[PDB]
RNA sequence: AUCGGGGUCUGCAACUCGACCCCGUGAAGUCGGAGUCGCUAGUAAUCGCAGAUCAGCAACGCUGCGGUGAAUACGUUCCCG
RNA sequence: GCCCGGAUAGCUCAGGGUAGAGCAGGGGAUUGAAAAUCCCCGUGUCCUUGGUUCGAUUCCGAGUCCGGGCACCA
RNA sequence: UAUAUAGGCGUCUGGGGGGAACGCGGGGAAGUGAAACAUCUCAGUACCCGUAGGAAGAGAAAACAAAAUGUGAUUCCGUGA
RNA sequence: ACUGUGAAGCUCACACGCCAGUGUGGGUGGAGUCGUUGUUGAAAUACCACUCUGAUCGUAUUGGGCCUCUAACCUCGGACCGUAUAUCCGGUUCAGGGACAGUGCCUGGUGGGUAGUUUAACUGGGGCGGUUGCCUCCUAAAAUGUAACGGAGGCGCCCAAAGGUUCCCUCAACCUGGACGGCAAUCAGGUGUUGAGUGUAAGUGCACAAGGGAGCUUGACUGCGAGACGGACAUGUCGAGCAG
């Protein structure tokens, strides 16, 4: 189906350049940043509930928001994702961080 | 340099209150230490820095 | 093979050092590198028997016997005498 | 202070699932006798520590010894 | 050399040089002090160049000020120090 | 998730390729893989989203490297004119070079060619040699202090316990008896009052222990500090006691 897929600008390679993401907000999850530093989520797609899967993804994002490494340097978000099982596109944009359900 | 100056900072605050040496061969890890702390007014641990 | 135990024979005498018998134990070894040896017919390959030396044997050595018995030789191009 | 390069067998030097090769040393070959050819050996903390991965000589971090170039007005 | 220009003729009107001090615009040292010396000072002094006037330069806010309805071109004196 | 907006099934082409064999499109027909799948570091390649490695394309932005051209600019190359005299100068024209070179501002190099200066003191004359700060002893003449290129040394650290506190103990040496074991290792008895030891030089101390052992801990604190030592000054040293 559809789900978060976040693109973290951090160097997974150094140690203390992690991220370990776990939120739970329904409307437990866990995340890791990946060998590419990708980071993993639980979301839904366009042809679904509009202030359910939003309202549930602000949760996720405030924890790898506090989550951001010190020695990080450059855009943190660069790129989000919430494409559905076949449907391309449908990419959010990363400058909303603020009363995300609107 | 062996014997380095480290300072040991409160835990609660994060007041930088006492400078002291340590042996960085013989005590390779971060000292821990109790100590008398002015701005919260009571002993609290301290960490180096 | 090695080792433990019990025995037989010669020898005055089997510890260093004989052979053989029985019981048990059961190592390496799965055909062997560069290299290298023997043989052209009853020969090579293989199988057993006897003799000398000798009290006993370390003989799987030495000298003889007989049994079953093969493959190959185009030719001096090359090594050795 | 900043940026690169080097550390691997007795010696020299190549290299995400292999630690390798020549000079060395040793035993045996070929020779009337040697060298070179041959065969087979033993040689190793991959500078020292930790991190990722099922797994690191190889990727990341710190440190040691080195070498080059540019900085340095208590 | 064509448009024409550089140039060539004729005629009027100006300039050149001097002076003791004072002025305006430029160029601009070292001896000395720092008990040494290079930043710094000496000093925009000594000296040099260009120009004046009886004086020269400046002068009429794209100014001060600080919530007071404050001053109101420039120049030169004394305080602020 | 796909299937007559036509699978398997065959057959046509290409790509890599260790041909292990996979991926892409093409032609006939007509219903596929697939889930626990069985070894697994890890699972299915049912598919999907992000993405690494290399190689491919495209748009838009963006920097360099070249070859021409004449028109800026350059020519002490030729010929005319100002000019009767002119190897000066200027102008016209032809022939070459050409956006290079030269110059202006900015910037990095080499730079005794030139300039301004520094290159210590003590010292049985100066140089060579040696020394320059702190700590301990003797000279030092029984308070403190006291010189010489007088006589001896040490320092530019170390300890997270080798600091704080509570409790307990007595060493070194010698004698005797013991498997290796010896002068000298571990064990037993006795004599033994300081001859041992105190991180580190020396001196003053410490056996009442400041020496040896063990448990808990961080006062290797914060605001202060009556009264003093020592001193050209600047520095330096001791301190009962109050509060948290
Ligand atoms: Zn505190």
């Amino acid at each position: 189906t559809v789900e978060v897929a976040i693109r973290l600008g951090v160097d997974p390679r150094k140690a203390d350049q992690m991220v370990r993401g776990t939120v739970n907000l329904p409307h437990k999850i866990n995340f890791r940043v990946d060998k590419q530093a990708n980071l993993h989520f639980i979301i839904g797609k366009a042809s679904f509930d509009e202030t359910k899967l939003a309202e549930n993804y602000g949760a996720a994002l405030d924890e790898v928001l506090r989550a951001k490494p010190s020695s990080s340097k450059g855009r943190y978000l660069k790129k989000v994702t919430v494409s559905t099982t076949t449907g391309p596109g449908i990419p959010v944009d990363p400058s909303v961080t603020r009363n995300f359900t609107e | 340099d062996v014997r380095p100056k480290i300072t040991l900072a409160c835990e609660v605050c994060k007041h930088r209150n006492y400078i002291t040496k340590k042996n960085r061969r013989n005590d390779p890890d971060r000292l821990e230490i109790k100590k008398f702390c002015p701005n919260c007014g009571t002993h609290q641990p301290h960490k180096e820095s």
